């Protein structure tokens, strides 16, 4: 025969092996393949495909009003709207996204994201607001003087409904982590807030607060390595009939 | 010249003047049976014109406090003309969908719905471990609404509810939405009256709201089967 | 449209823009389409050559992991589960797996099962035991006792192995009736009213072959399940509220926030609040 | 390479790299920086 | 040596493996092949021949009186003379044939039945029967009217003794399963039914009270997956005479 | 006639029919052959292309199963069956894998058999015992004792294996003096007539080569038998009417429907009650 | 044209004007042992004409509760004519058969005999553990007949008999059944006294029937042996 | 493929996939539509 | 029936075409107005939304 040895490692049972192993049904015929829409073969053809950010994560906000963000016509000028906290590991606006849910799945992440905002007022509703993500390093900003020094978009309501803000990859590492650390250097991303360019300016029969919906997603120069077990699902006791699976 | 568009099927055609482009869910267009791909060995029956029409189901009145609308295809349309004949009078149906939902209001009105095409959306019960029922998930024409649209009634979340086949209508921006669904299953062919290939949802992420002279704003839904096919001719389930 | 993307895409330098009728960064989301504005059109890009691969989110991989599905104790001594246990094969039992499978609404796949076990004393030491696991298809006589005829496995597949051997393992063909496998239902199981609403394998059937010892032990019996040659078809929002039964999508939410059915998000101060902000 | 006479007892496929995110992101009929209305 | 590592799976045994395996008797010659009438290489061909069904599965019934269906010179018009349950997995008419039992070691089936009825009335003895039918979806029909709106073919009695329905496979999946739930859409075949298409007529000296026998097999587009074992057979003790074997 | 079938057949599209002197659909049963109405010409049919395979049901397939053919347990101690049995072999004490085999006539196959041992005391541990297996042909001698000289094995094929071992196993040949067996025999076994009806390959003797031990155990030795190589003639009526013995065909049925004497398949009302009838 | 048929051997001939066609035992046909497939070495004896010709046995009648009849080859004829003296007188023999059932009645008349050649009909007693004896076995040109057809009185059932070579004889329909076995077995010839190759069943699956003058209807069996070979000359066991 | 110098020891033949179900189905010596009588 | 769904706009009109849907080549202007050769059906109007 042949003389062998066995190496450490041997009989273990590693959830991420690949091997072939016994066929349980010989010759067994499976159902021949047939074309279906939609077929997917790599999560990052997902994550591409822009969801909204609960950016109203706030007390007081239920269901749907957390997915809207409200502005109304302002008395003063340079009015600051909102921020985005960039948290995809530490809960946030992010976190309940395609890109946010799927890259939770990983540890690493690379690439661009893009933020999209769409302005759900009435036709005759008009405004100027100015979008910017600020690289970290500091605090999050609290003026428009400020902001504006940063990544920025300015955006003009018309008939384009929505405007993108680039988050475009910024890093001095290939990769940023998923840190249980928010403020770690390998996790922190920076901010984004809105503050009013103009101002919003309605006429009497239009409401005067309007909501905006923000979107989100990623690239195609994105990528996701080191695949763990998401931290947004859980288990404490079996589910109901789980135990009835066995009577 | 992508906010005009005509849509002609049979003897029904619609248009509109202020559309959003449309879509083609998963990129795909409709299309019949091929023999290499069939199950069914018996000829079947391809109504074409009497069939794939244009149906238009009863509308529904958008209020400020209104959680969504939604229909299950087929059974939305298994009780209309030719087409819900063709289904109680056949074991198996194929078919792709030509949507389109309608809603228009004033250039004072705002408001924003998500039109999603959900494929296999199974709904879920609220706070129970007791499955839906039968009366829970058959509507036929007059459709469904949400309980909880923030989770699509299922658990997830509308959020990214977006995954799915959609568009919006931004009624300061559109007043339709239209949506090309092939067909969608993991069969060539399958029984109208127990199984429904896409749900059509209609949710108000951004409620209803204006000042001026208050009216009854509708939502309308028509929807034109397309390529139809059925086989296992027998009586009908009426 | 379609293509071989083996790592992420480059980004090329981009220069000064202020064309007229050319607005890359404005979008109609309510078309559908996700916003197409490349870096390059919304600031000014460097040359950078991608080397990133994109091999770790291949369907197969995200999925090619192996998981538990099954996971079951049982009292192994003289019963005057009497030393053998019967499981109507699931795969919506455990969250961790449930919820990737539920990220897509059709998969085709085949399946490597896994099956690990120990035992324990009711100490004089442990017992290397065999078993026997039976595969029994729809339709087909499960046992009625420890050494019923049924063990004798003359059609059913059956894999007889001791705990001191590595974890026994197969590989189940992809089995559907169908193209691929239904991991949502939006339909009914018969054709009366009264069926059964959303969502058969079968059932595997494990006991231990040796009779009774003079004391008691427990047995555990974990199965794990890796799909391989997967095919994966329309992407799905991901869970959120907690998983309630393995028989439907029933949903109530945490007591409190996140993933509480009033809000998914937990709650900052107000949108204008930096929660995890720098203070330099 | 795979030793069993059943294909589908083989390891695992991790060599489909094709893809077309166009299906999800672009499932619009007609196709810059023009105004996309 | 060569370094190895063992394998999950690595000493089990599975019925269904398949291997080659150490030769007990060394340089043995079997007997030499003879050719021998009737070879049959796949079950498909089995299956493939029609055999008798028990319709009349009723008390009252005993042994052969099952196998055939009294049909007598009717009084009133477009009369129902009989159904068939197609359940071969739910015991019934179809459960005992070849095709039945065979495919009860299986758990997937596809493709086309055919039921041949021989009438077995005196020459003089004539008549038209229609055979139905009917694709899964509701209650099984009662009236001829109803019936016939499916799968049909009339049959005139005459030289030709036999009739043959042709069940088409018609499913909207590839396969169907033998579930224990009859009323299981991936499941349910259906009905056929048989009523007059006129009447039973004879003369005088025939007998005014005939037989038919059922016969089904499968046509050669059948297809049997995923082997189990059949729920026809049982042993609750050991048989006479296998104890003794061991003295 | 004879020729190469991998998949099922496909279907051809059919038009209306209305030919005189052609009745497709019309048979004799007299002639022994089955109908051989197509169903092209029973209905109208469309084009279809069948790649439903056919491997599952090659014969080699079908009969391609480790089953259990013996099963015995003994006492392991010192008798002061001792600590080895001796088993006439025969396939006709299981159920399952009598009634597969019992479906040809005749059949020509080399045998694996598979020996699975356990143990069991009568607890201070499992022993992890040797046992020898031999093959005691038809003529040869068989042990008298635990320890008798036949054990010596010179010429007889003997397997040694431990309990901690996988199951032995090993081919036995297609051993017949003739060209295949005969899974049935319309005939006597010997030239008078006071012979046996119906229905030798020898017996396995199993015994436990260690001494015994300060205690008692039950061992129990369960013996599977996997058909390959394998050719098949005359294929037969199954068995219906439960087994009686392994020596002969003899029949008495269930006390109760299905399956008794009287009737093989259970009552229905009657003929013109549909059993699992939908109740829309 | 297949209803009318004429069978010659020897010195005997059969023809029937109400046939079904005929069976040729799974596909074959009768033949010689060839040289690659012999055994016994000894030069065989081919009587031909003596031997391979019809013998008719003696009719049963066809009773209104008749359950069945069978016949064993070659034991049914091992006494008859040539054919049983070269049995008696030989260890060795190997043929096949061309068994022809006839059965006639009126037009009045109804009832259907199926005919079976069962290979290795291996017969079960019924209600005991006790094997069948050779009485029960053995019953030459008498033949015995069936305790419970609906099992073929070996516990399996008669309505799957038809995977054996066969024809029906229905009343309204043909008088006989033709059926031409060839040579059955696991070795090239066998001895004769002590195993039955083939067994012809003959079972009234529908019972005969009749409002018209009530007659004896006898049922009759011709069996022809064919290509007889014989070796092993030795003295007569008679 | 087999390393035991006896072939009967190899492992299953699962490649004959030849068949004639005539033997079965149609042991007529006379071979449409056409009345077989 | 043969319909047109019709979006108030920029385009202030909507054709609805009525086909010539007849059993015989013509149409006859009948004092009958039920009669079979001279009724041409109905055109009914509803809001859409
Ligand atoms: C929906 C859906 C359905 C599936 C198929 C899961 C198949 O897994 C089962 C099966 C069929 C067999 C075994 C099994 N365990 O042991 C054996 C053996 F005995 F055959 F080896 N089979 C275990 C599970 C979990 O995946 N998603
Ligand atoms: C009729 C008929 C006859 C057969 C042959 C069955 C052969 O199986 C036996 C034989 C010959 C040998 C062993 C056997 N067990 O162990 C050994 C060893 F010791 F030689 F390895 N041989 C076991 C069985 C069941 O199959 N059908």
């Amino acid at each position: 025969g042949v003389p062998t040895y066995l190496l450490p490692g041997s009989g273990q049972f590693l959830t991420t092996d690949d091997h072939s192993s016994a066929p349980v049904l010989p010759c067994f015929n499976p159902t021949p393949e047939m074309h279906i829409p939609g077929q997917i073969r790599n999560m990052l053809e997902m994550i591409q495909v822009e969801s909204m950010m609960e950016i109203n994560n706030t007390d007081g906000a239920n269901g749907m009003e957390r997915l809207r963000v409200d502005i109304s016509v302002q008395a003063d000028l340079d009015q600051l709207l909102f921020n985005i906290p960039l948290d995809i590991q530490l809960d946030g606006p992010l976190r309940n996204t395609l890109v946010g849910n799927i890259s939770r799945y990983y540890t690493h992440w690379s690439g661009s994201l893009e933020m999209t905002f769409m302005f759900c007022g009435s036709f005759m509703a008009t405004g100027k607001l100015i979008l910017c993500y600020t690289p970290p390093g500091g605090s999050c900003p609290t003026t428009r003087e400020t902001a504006m020094l940063g990544t920025h978009i300015v955006w003009d309501f018309g008939l384009q409904s929505s405007i993108t803000l680039i988050i475009p990859w910024i890093s001095g590492s290939h990769y940023r982590m998923f840190n249980s650390d928010a403020k770690s250097t390998n996790a922190n991303v920076g901010y984004v807030t809105c503050f009013m360019q103009t101002n919003l300016i309605v006429p009497s029969e239009s409401s005067d607060t309007c909501s905006l919906i923000g979107f989100i997603a990623a690239k195609d120069d994105f990528s996701l390595r080191l695949m763990r077990d998401s931290p947004d699902i859980g288990q404490s006791n079996h589910l109901h009939g789980a135990e009835a699976a066995y009577q | 010249s992508d906010r005009v568009l005509q849509l002609k099927l049979g003897n029904s055609a619609i248009v509109t003047q202020e559309a959003a482009n449309y879509c083609c869910a998963y990129g795909e267009w409709p299309n019949y049976l091929p023999d290499h791909e069939a199950v069914a060995i018996d000829k079947p029956t391809q109504p074409e014109t009497s069939t794939d029409r244009f149906y238009t189901l009863r509308s529904v009145k958008w209020e400020s406090n209104s959680t969504g609308w939604w229909w299950k295809l087929p059974d939305a349309l298994n009780n209309i003309g030719m087409f819900g004949q063709n289904v109680q009078y056949h074991y198996l149906y194929r078919s792709g969908f030509l949507i389109h939902v309608q809603c228009n209001a004033t250039k004072f009105h705002q408001g924003a719905l998500l039109v999603v095409a959900i494929p296999e959306h199974q709904r879920g019960a609220h706070d129970t471990t007791t499955s839906p029922g039968f009366n829970d998930i058959m509507k036929g024409e007059r459709g469904g609404t949400f309980n909880h649209p923030y989770v699509l009634d299922d658990g997830t979340s509308i959020a990214c509810a977006t995954i799915f086949p959609h568009q919006w209508i931004n009624l300061r921006t559109n007043n339709s939405a239209t949506i090309v669904l092939p067909w969608m299953n993991v069969a060539p062919m399958d029984f109208p009256l127990r199984h429904n290939q896409w749900t059509l949802a209609v949710i108000p992420v951004v409620p209803l709201g204006t000042r001026t002279m208050s009216s009854v704003v509708p939502i309308t839904v028509s929807i034109a089967p397309m390529c139809c096919e059925f086989n296992g001719l027998r009586h009908a389930i009426t | 449209v379609e293509s071989i993307i083996k790592t992420a895409t480059d980004t090329v330098k981009s220069e000064i823009n202020a064309e007229l009728g050319v607005v890359p960064s404005l979008n109609a989301v309510e078309t559908g389409a996700t916003s197409n504005t490349e870096p390059e059109e919304a600031i000014q890009t460097r040359t950078v050559i991608n080397q990133h691969g994109v091999s770790e989110t291949l369907v197969e991989n995200f999925l090619g992991r192996a998981a538990l599905v099954s996971k079951k104790s049982f009292e192994y001594k003289n019963h005057a589960h009497k030393n053998f246990f019967k499981w109507t094969i699931n795969t919506k039992s455990f969250v961790q797996l449930r919820r990737k499978l539920e990220l897509f609404t059709y998969l085709r796949f085949d399946a490597e099962i896994t099956i690990l076990t120990t035992v324990a004393v009711n100490y004089m030491g442990l017992p290397d035991l065999t078993l026997q696991a039976m595969f029994v298809p729809t339709g087909a006589l499960t046992p009625k006792e420890q050494d019923s005829f049924h063990w004798q496995s003359g059609s059913n597949a059956s894999v007889f192995f001791k705990i001191s051997d590595p974890p026994a393992r197969m590989t189940i063909p992809f089995m559907c009736i169908n193209s691929a496998y239904s991991v949502f239902y939006d339909g009914f199981a018969g054709f009366e009213k009264n069926g059964l609403y959303g969502i058969t394998i079968g059932n595997l059937c494990v006991r231990i072959v040796n009779e009774h010892q003079p004391v008691g032990f427990t047995v555990t019996v974990r199965v794990y399940m890796k799909p391989k040659h997967i095919k994966a078809w329309a992407p799905r929002p991901p869970r959120t509220m907690p998983y309630m039964s393995i028989a439907n999508a029933n949903y109530k939410g945490r007591d409190t926030a996140p993933n509480t059915l009033n809000a998914i998000i937990g709650n900052r101060a107000s949108v204008t609040t930096m929660p995890h902000n720098i203070v330099t | 390479i795979n030793f069993y006479k059943d294909s589908y007892a083989a390891s695992a496929s991790k060599q489909d790299f094709s893809q077309d995110p166009s299906k999800f992101t672009e499932p619009v009929v007609e196709g810059a920086g023009a105004p996309v209305l």
